[PDB]
């Protein structure tokens, strides 16, 4: 089927859902997916209790 | 003698009406020949699903036999004076006309009365006639133009009787009976919907007095009470695609809901249609034709037979184009043809409107040449309009339409209206209906 009248609009809808998820994450819990320990300035003398990556 | 004076001459279409309802209408100028025929108002529009195709069968059996003329004896008479009897059955009108010498006018009207009133409808001829129609149905199946227009009517006027084909589905023709045909004749071949017509060496008094003493037996009442009424039809903008890659070319027809017979918008729209014009690969005009779409097509060898149409029924019609091109041109043509319509809806120029008016004038005048086209015009006009439109009135209407009128009427009928596309054959580049409806409006405007 031609791409233009179709999925382009469906792709836009998917992008809107993606924006919904992203905006919820940013605007209601920015640091939900992120360790708070990063907010301490990097000190090469103290090993953090956990060294988990992203 | 300029154009206007010749238009004024225009021998008149004197019309009368005998008591039973039949209205005679003649046009005598000088000619020793004549074309006398009746124009019963019937067709696929006045036909339900159960009996769809009865009218074609009746027209088939009309000339076969009569109570008065037993069998092929009618043919013997008709060929005795060299007359060329013929009949055509559209979706709305079914007509019988005899092309014969004027001196043999008294016999011709008698022959018409026998065919249209005292028809035997004999069973054995029905059985033999059944095979002819079935074979005719296959022939029309190969008629790669006709099936496209049938698809157009089916996919545009869905549900309504207009979608029904003229010949009928190849199952009613195999289950019809004398009973069904006799009801069709009784319920449709009635005097009020009958226009006796003649043109040539036919005195109007002659036609009147012959009609009184031949056609007065026609009745006006309708059985118990049943009167087949008018069922208005609806234009359902849709798409039908019969993809058949074996076919060499790809007939495509696109139309929108155009006006009815009475609507004056026919006169401007036709001019607009004449703007797009028609083209065939054997034309010879080439890349010099004034019609932009024709020039493009001839330059790039896009189509082979594109041509516009203005099929117009009583209350609604189809207005659009039908183009025949190879597989890898449709996507381009739906761009150009639509691209032309929007131009007419936005930037029609009086320079081309004058050309369209001239083309329409020439078409109207040339079409009304010869006795048979004149008789066809009379029979069709007394039904569709109720009066034969004189060429002077056509000239006046053509003079009224100008660039602004054409733009307005095209915007009112073409712009943003859902089409009724219908494909056939190797149609694959044919843009999806979403694309076609997308082309129906111009983002610049």
């Amino acid at each position: 089927i031609p791409f233009h009248p179709y999925y382009t609009i469906k792709d836009i809808l998917g992008a809107l859902f993606m924006m919904l998820i992203l905006l919820i994450l940013v605007l209601f819990s920015p640091d939900l997916l992120g360790d708070p320990d990063n907010y301490t300035p990097a000190n090469p003398l103290n090993t953090p209790p956990h060294i988990k990556p992203e | 003698a300029t154009y206007a004076q010749a238009l004024q001459s225009v021998p008149e279409t004197q019309v009368s009406q005998l008591d039973n309802g039949l209205r005679v209408a003649s046009e005598q100028s000088s000619q020793p020949t004549c074309t006398v025929g009746v124009w019963i108002d019937a067709g696929s529009r006045y036909e339900n699903e159960k009996n769809n195709g009865a009218g074609y069968f009746v027209e088939h059996l009309a000339f076969k036999g009569t109570k008065n003329r037993p069998g092929s004896a009618l043919e013997k008479e008709v060929e005795s004076m060299g007359a060329h009897l013929n009949a055509y059955s559209t979706r709305e009108h079914t007509a019988y006309y005899i092309k014969a010498l004027s001196k043999d006018l008294p016999k011709a009207v008698e022959l018409l009365a026998d065919i249209v009133q005292n028809c035997s409808l004999e069973d054995s001829q029905i059985e033999k006639e059944r095979d002819v129609i079935l074979q005719e149905l296959q022939e029309n199946d190969s008629s790669m133009r006709d099936v496209v227009f049938d698809y157009l009517h089916a996919t545009a006027f869905q549900g309504t009787p207009l979608a029904q084909s003229v010949e009928g589905p190849s199952e009613n023709v195999r289950k019809l009976s004398r009973a069904d045909l006799t009801e069709y004749v009784s319920q449709h071949y009635k005097a009020p919907r009958m226009v006796l017509a003649a043109a040539g060496g036919v005195e109007h008094r002659q036609l009147l007095d012959l009609a009184q003493k031949h056609f007065s037996s026609l009745s006006g009442t309708y059985v118990e009470d049943a009167v087949p009424a008018f069922t208005p039809c609806r234009f359902t903008g849709s798409e039908i695609r019969h993809r058949d890659d074996a076919l060499p070319l790809a007939h495509v027809a696109i139309a929108v809901e155009g006006p009815g017979w009475a609507n004056p918008d026919n006169v401007p729209l036709q001019v607009a249609n004449a703007i797009i014009g028609h083209y065939d690969s054997t034309y010879g005009g080439g890349t010099h034709m004034s019609s932009t779409l024709a020039s493009v097509a001839a330059t790039r060898k896009l189509c082979q037979s594109f041509q516009t149409f203005n099929i117009c029924y009583a209350e609604t019609g189809l207005l659009g184009a039908h183009f025949v091109c190879d597989n890898m041109s449709i996507d381009d043509m739906m761009f150009f043809l639509q691209g032309q319509w929007m131009r007419l809806c936005t930037s029609a120029t009086e320079s081309e409107v004058v050309r369209g008016k001239n083309i329409l004038r020439n078409a109207l005048v040339s079409h009304l040449d010869g006795t048979t086209p004149v008789c066809e015009d009379i029979g069709r006009s007394l039904l569709t309009y109720g009066r034969r439109i004189p060429l002077a009135e056509w000239e006046s209407r053509i003079a009224e339409v100008d660039a602004s009128v054409v733009r307005e009427v095209c915007s009112k009928y073409f712009y943003d209206q859902c089409p009724a596309v219908a494909g056939l054959g190797p149609i694959e580049q044919l843009p999806d209906y979403n694309r076609i409806r997308s082309g129906m409006f111009w983002l610049r405007f």
